[PDB]
């Protein structure tokens, strides 16, 4: 009051209301852990790109932009094509937990301004003001206390 | 001058070459395209008089299973009696027997051919459009689909535009889905 | 007279018909199972879907729009690949039974407006008031008197 | 193009629409969204597939 | 003035461009 100094004792002891602008923006800066060089990213089934994507045709774009009667509003090529390889690989077993365990995970990150094997701190627009969290730390008693007090008030 | 001769090409194509590219526009898409949906559907009128006073016949009677009674929308309920239509010009083209004489081989081509009809492009069907029509043909219900009440009317000489659901007597209820889906749920629940 | 106690005792001793406006809509209201959490639904074949379909093709639609002497009304190219991969994929033992006793449940719920995996509680508009029935939770005897009393009456 | 598919109104049943509409545009956001870092398939993917588009009905 | 020939070059075009749409109709649909 001094960023690790507050990450014990503001559990315990202090509340957030008292804490001055120069205090609230320093536990919104980005640790010690940040600045510090780590190669070697995890990789994942990325959720965000999608394998079975594909180009705007412009005469489906056209023809659905007409709207009326159709019955097919996408292409369907690529995507029934997909399905058919999760038929003939016969990968299941841990699979099974992919597709289940993995997706919530990453789902929550977005709500946090974090993409899918991104094991640091990326931020996050409370108000007027960036609040960088992570995987780990979460920092959501920043996030509540930024909503509900300064609403209405700033503090930088 | 040839300052007078510039105005005189100038409002020529100002006033010419709007009118000739709108009449272009309302011409194809105002009268063109109109006028042929007129003549293809009196096609369907002037031909296919036979069948269609029985193929209404059978629409309603999927209308009436696959809902249910509960109550039809009636905008694509058209919509895909125009894909019921198409069915049947297909199965009708096909066959050298009358359609009077023998109409259960008629269903087992019209079913039959809207089981695939709908299965190629109705991507997903909740109300279970491809899934009903696949119980009706592989456990036979279009049986009672012919009845006393049913050929009667299908050897009536009505215009099929005057067959209504309002005209076309309700099946008992031992012949539709509703019993008979939920009677496998008395066996194979139980069983 | 609340809604557990109708469950028992409408089934011995009272009829629907002496029933206020205000309990019969709250029997027609959602169950505590509803507003409870549930994860992980079960994947079935799904009958809704049909993965043989195919897009409008417009020259297809144009000349069965132009009634008359043609001879087949469909594509024909998805539904007998389709029928190829049942052919190759020797597959026999249950699935003689997944065509035969799988389509009748989600067929009798599509009657209930009742999708495909919902194990869960889904509402079917009865003149002018929604009924939430259930897979186990049919309701059926609230739904005939609800069609043959207020045909024309009115009770929310 | 699911209301093309329908026999049935929407007024009446309207969970089984959204088991068309959601699992159409969790096939039709996959055909054309390459790289959705908001996740728009792969949340209408656990929107089905948890069922949590029971409380959209209430 | 030339509202004169506003309306000559006006009525050319109403009455020819239709005529002319409505021949390439008949020729082809009812006379080819």
């Amino acid at each position: 009051a001094v960023k690790d100094i507050k990450k014990l004792i503001e559990e315990g002891i202090l509340d957030y209301e008292d804490l001055t602008e120069n205090e609230l923006r320093k536990l919104a800066k980005p640790d010690d852990n940040f600045y510090e060089l780590s190669p070697y990213a995890s990789d994942e089934k990325d959720l965000s790109l999608n394998e079975t994507s594909g180009l705007t045709n412009e005469q489906l774009k056209n023809f659905l932009g007409q709207n009326g009667t159709y019955h097919m509003s996408y292409d369907s090529k690529s995507i029934d094509y997909a399905k058919q390889k999760k038929s003939e690989k016969k990968e299941d077993q841990q699979e099974d937990d992919d597709g289940f365990y993995d997706a919530y995970k990453q789902i929550k990150n977005s709500y946090d301004g974090i993409p899918n094997n991104f094991n640091h701190e990326a931020p996050q627009l409370i108000g007027n003001n960036y609040v960088f969290t992570s995987i780990y730390d979460t920092k959501e008693n920043l996030i509540k206390f930024l909503k509900k007090n300064s609403e209405y008030d700033l503090y930088d | 001058g040839y300052g007078d001769l510039a105005a005189t090409s100038a409002l020529t194509t100002v006033i010419k070459d709007p009118i000739s590219l709108t009449i272009k526009d309302i011409y194809e898409h105002g009268v063109k395209n109109p006028f042929t949906k007129i003549i293809h559907k009196l096609k369907k009128f002037i031909r296919y008089r036979k069948v269609l006073r029985w193929s209404r016949m059978w629409w309603v009677l999927l209308v009436r299973e696959i809902v249910g009674d509960n109550t039809i929308e009636k905008k694509t309920e058209k919509a895909l009696r125009e894909i019921w239509d198409q069915c049947t010009i297909a199965v009708y083209n096909n066959t050298l027997n009358a359609v009077e004489s023998k109409p259960l081989l008629f269903l087992h081509g019209i079913l039959n051919e809207c089981r695939n009809n709908f299965a190629t492009k109705l991507r997903q069907d909740p109300s279970l459009i491809v899934a009903k029509i696949d119980q009706i043909i592989k456990s036979q219900i279009y049986r009672f689909w012919v009845s006393e009440p049913y050929l009667k009317i299908g050897r009536s000489h009505t215009l099929y535009t005057h067959i209504t659901p309002d005209a076309v007597p309700q099946l008992p209820k031992e012949c539709t889905l509703k019993h008979l889906s939920s009677y496998m749920e008395e066996k194979l629940k139980s069983m």
